[PDB]
């Protein structure tokens, strides 16, 4: 019979890896671009610096990291273990974020 | 007579001169008092210090020899007052500190 | 080392004292030491362990090339593109490996589209040497390494460019004998990586060949020139100001015959038209056609910036595209279910007179190679294709390795119906011999007139029976206009001293 | 062109504190940004509150004041020290 | 033939992958996920991203440049409250 591992037991090693972890999750070529699509609703045509590129994903990773781990512990009061977005959207409100 | 350094003179390390000159086109005021560039410029060196000295004692912790953000990062995340005063700080390629909620550890 | 060094000028001070004086140009090591004292004080048979016959100027380029050897010095094999160059190779590892009877480890470097010939041609001429074409995934690789690579089980290795900055590591600690360099174009750049991975192997010769000669500059020449005999130059600038450019500022043109003199002795040019091997030139035209009118719309939307609401970050290749094909910009063809119709060749300014020159070709029996820049323009040539139902192979960069010679051979095999060929050009035409074909087209022009001349010697070779018909596409009243005349501009500050040579709102509250 | 910073002087304090610790770069640029910003955060805060009372000149009782409002508990405490030790130096010298 | 037109269907926003969401997730530490969140999320990031770039872009042509810094960003940052260390 295949080994599988009970569900959950690979997150928490999972957990454990990336919070040792200090690299970015979010590929370079999808995430500029976003951006490179973003600026077009405020002017045409800009030119992007790499650091300023780059600068872009710590803060887009910061910001919605903390959101994470307060939207983890929505579930937990409210007694889930699994996240809804409800968690999330209510944490921003609670962030006063709406 | 001889040139002696004002950071010389209060036995510091921090150039004051180079901030009186700052404080002088920072435009904080149209005077500055003169001991006023001293008295922050020794506070700035403790801080430092405080902070490097954390960083020093993480840096060991994981036996490594060069100070890295992420030391930086565990060291004042893991001071209460450090991260009390930086909590609108956050830090380039800091991480995390490592903290699994207590009901997602298995029965 | 230094005997060499010593013995190498041996041979090098026996050419002009302009040798002297470079080494003495330094702004210096003990290279002195042993300049100072030298200061004050055959195989023309056509070797039959070759398995053919080798042509004339074949012999002279391998003699040439063993008394290099025999000198001690480098040099590059610069003959014209498709004269059999390769035999010439092949013959001179089977010198070395039958009259000095050391067959031990050699490096060969070809293009992926090339790997093929190489070890193909090799095998039919030298079967007694031991060759792989080092291709296959990283584990793929590895049994390669450790079994026959680590093994020594082996004479030549054929890789890719990319390759041996994959296998820098493995290959370090084999000591090689030529380090062969086909189609040496990567290296005109210093800071091209494979030109730094290069400096580190240890071969007791250094054999550089090309297709084309520098492209450019003579910056470029020497960065081709300093890696052959490095401990001799060790000098960028140095070269440089010492010539001071073909006289950029007088003009004078005749301290270029300085250049010429050093070069001629140190290395080797032969053209098709001299020794023809062939006997058969091949035509040009370039077919102006007008800029469609249809797409008038849109490249006036360039030009005017009218179709909106996108990039331009560079206008060169937005013109470039509107100049090579309309339905590049992502709504020229509105249908949602895509028609595949005569609305293509209508709506596009070329394919008009390239279904005019298909069906001419088709029944002259001309078996027509096509050449271009853009992958996806291809797609659309390839999706072209398909209306007109013609067999074909089509080869682009990264494809696969086993689908390029397979590709390959059912276009070059005999009474091949697949009339047409889709290819790029920067990842095609490097090397590759399609004597099956005759006339070749571009759909494009490149800002690199040595890679257009590179290109379009594919089929006009050794072996190539019918007349070379060129029809080079060229967009009027276009931006492409000036590429070519910037074209014709790097060709000729390039073609004159090679000649040289060779001879010698408001109030809207929403609340 | 010229860019003035203040690595070297965090450089010498680390070899005060780790006389043998190492140090990357990016981190050290971290400590120039760190500087800087509590640097700009104390001095405006310095100067509000001499236009609080109207004055026009910003003396130690005016940086040390701001301290105890920036620094929170034991490091405002001990770095008032820190400040006060040097200015009775420096005067003393 | 007609492949030419196959893959037309970027649409970027999507460039932030259930796989990097989870992956983001599984470093701040939640267990298991919902599959409406991947969307939610990207919600929740590009709203962030415009407003700060809104004003990361509000600096640039007030110094009349046509070449974001990340200096400019990092003044960006600044005004919400959530400051950066490490780009000078
Ligand atoms: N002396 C010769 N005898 C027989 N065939 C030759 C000879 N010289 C060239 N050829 C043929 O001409 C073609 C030219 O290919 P190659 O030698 O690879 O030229 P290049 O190296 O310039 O591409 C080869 O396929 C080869 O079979
Ligand atoms: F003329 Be060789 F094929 F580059
Ligand atoms: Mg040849």
């Amino acid at each position: 019979k295949p080994h599988r591992y009970r569900p959950g037991t690979v997150a928490l090693r999972e957990i454990r890896r990336y919070q040792k972890s200090t690299e970015l999750l979010i590929r370079k070529l999808p995430f500029q671009r976003l951006v490179r699509e973003i600026a077009q609703d405020f002017k045409t045509d800009l030119r992007f610096q790499s650091s300023a590129v780059m600068a872009l994903q710590e803060a887009s990773e910061a910001y919605l990291v903390a959101l994470f781990e307060d939207t983890n512990l929505c579930a937990i009061h409210a007694k889930r273990v699994t996240i809804m977005p409800k968690d999330i959207q209510l944490a921003r409100r609670i962030r006063g974020e709406r | 007579a001889k040139a002696k350094t004002r950071s010389s003179r209060a036995g510091l390390q921090f150039p004051v001169g180079r901030v009186h000159r700052l404080l002088r086109k920072g435009n904080y005021a149209e005077r500055v008092g003169a001991g006023a560039p001293v008295y922050l410029a020794a506070v700035l060196e403790y801080l430092t210090a405080e902070i490097l000295e954390l960083a020093g004692n993480a840096a060991r912790d994981n036996k490594k020899t060069r100070i890295i953000p992420r030391h930086l990062q565990l060291a004042v995340r893991n001071d209460e007052e450090l991260n009390k005063l930086l909590g609108r700080v956050t830090i380039a390629q800091g991480g995390v500190l490592p903290n699994i909620q207590s009901v997602l550890l298995p029965k | 080392d230094l005997e060499g060094t010593t013995k190498r000028f041996e041979h090098l001070l026996s050419l002009s004292g302009l040798f002297k004086h470079f080494i003495e140009s330094k702004a210096d090591p003990k290279f002195r030491q042993v300049l100072d004292v030298l200061e004050e004080n055959q195989f023309r048979e056509s070797p039959a362990y070759v398995n053919g016959q080798l042509r004339p100027y074949q012999i002279q380029g391998v003699n040439w090339l063993v008394s290099l050897h025999k000198n001690k010095i480098a040099g590059i094999l610069a003959d014209e593109m498709g004269l059999g160059k390769t035999l010439q190779t092949i013959s001179f590892l089977g010198y070395l490996r039958y009259i000095e009877k050391i067959p031990g480890p050699f490096l060969v470097i070809a293009p992926k589209s090339t790997l093929n010939n190489w070890l193909r041609e090799i095998n039919r001429w030298t079967p007694d040497v031991n060759a792989f074409i080092l291709q296959g995934d990283k584990e793929e690789r590895a049994e390669l390494i450790q079994k026959k690579l680590l093994g020594c089980d082996f004479d030549v290795v054929i890789a890719s460019y990319e390759i041996i900055i994959r296998e820098k590591s493995p290959l370090k600690k084999i000591n090689w004998e030529y380090i062969i360099i086909d189609e040496a174009h990567r290296i005109k750049n210093e800071e091209s990586m494979l030109s730094q991975v290069l400096r580190e192997f240890t071969s007791r010769n250094r054999l550089l060949i090309t297709g084309t000669p520098l492209q450019n500059n003579l910056h470029e020449l020497w960065a081709l020139l300093n890696f052959l005999l490095p401990d001799i130059f060790s000098d960028a600038q140095d070269f440089d100001d010492w010539f001071s450019s073909e006289s950029t500022e007088e003009d004078q043109d005749k301290i270029v015959k300085q250049l010429h003199t050093v070069l001629q002795p140190f290395l080797l040019r032969r053209i098709k038209s001299d020794v023809e091997t062939s006997l058969l030139p091949k035509k040009e035209l370039n077919l102006y056609v007008g800029m469609s009118s249809m797409q008038k719309k849109w490249y006036k939307k360039i030009l005017e910036k009218d179709e909106s609401k996108t990039r331009l970050l560079n206008i060169m290749m937005q013109l470039r595209k509107c100049c090579n094909h309309p339905y590049l910009f992502d709504g020229a063809e509105p249908g949602p279910p895509y028609t595949t119709d005569e609305h293509l060749v209508y709506n596009a300014a070329k394919l008009q007179v390239l279904d005019k020159l298909l069906k001419k070709l088709k029944e002259e029996g001309s078996r027509v190679l096509i050449f271009s820049q853009m992958s996806r323009l291809l797609d659309i040539l390839e999706d072209y294709c398909y209306f007109r139902n013609y067999e074909y192979c089509r080869i682009d960069g990264s494809t696969a390795h086993e689908d390029r010679i397979q590709a390959i051979d059912d276009y070059n095999a005999p009474d091949s119906k697949k009339f047409v060929f889709l290819l790029t050009t920067r990842a095609g035409g490097l090397g590759i011999n399609l004597t099956s074909a005759d006339v070749v087209v571009l759909y494009d022009s490149d800002w690199n007139p040595q890679a257009d001349l590179q290109a379009m010697d594919r089929a006009h070779r050794i072996g190539q029976k019918k007349q070379v018909k060129v029809f080079r596409l060229v967009t009027d009243n276009s931006v492409e206009e000036k590429i070519l005349e910037r074209a014709t501009q790097k060709l000729r500050l390039d073609q004159l001293v090679i000649q040289q040579n060779r001879t010698s709102n408001p109030t809207k509250r929403e609340r | 062109s010229r860019k003035e910073s203040y690595a070297i002087y965090v450089y010498k304090v680390l070899k005060q504190v780790h006389p043998d610790t190492g140090i990357s770069s990016k981190a050290m640029s971290i400590m120039n940004s760190f500087v800087n910003d509590v640097f700009e955060r104390i001095a405006g805060e310095a100067s509000r509150l001499a236009h609080y009372n109207k004055r026009s000149t910003i003396t130690s009782r005016e940086i040390q004041t701001a301290v105890r409002l920036l620094l929170p508990g034991e490091l405002a405490k001990h770095a008032v020290s820190e400040g006060t030790k040097a200015v009775t130096k420096y005067t003393s010298a | 033939g007609a492949k030419r037109h196959r893959k037309v269907l970027r649409d970027n926003i999507q460039g932030i992958t259930k796989p990097a969401i989870r992956r983001l997730a599984r470093r701040g530490g939640v267990k298991r996920i919902s599959g409406l969140i991947y969307e939610e999320t990207r919600g929740v990031l590009k709203v962030f991203l415009e407003n700060v770039i809104r004003d990361a872009v509000t600096y640039t042509e007030h110094a009349k440049r046509k070449t974001v810094t990340a200096m400019d960003v990092v003044y960006a940052l600044k005004r919400q409250g959530r400051t950066l260390y490490g780009f000078g």
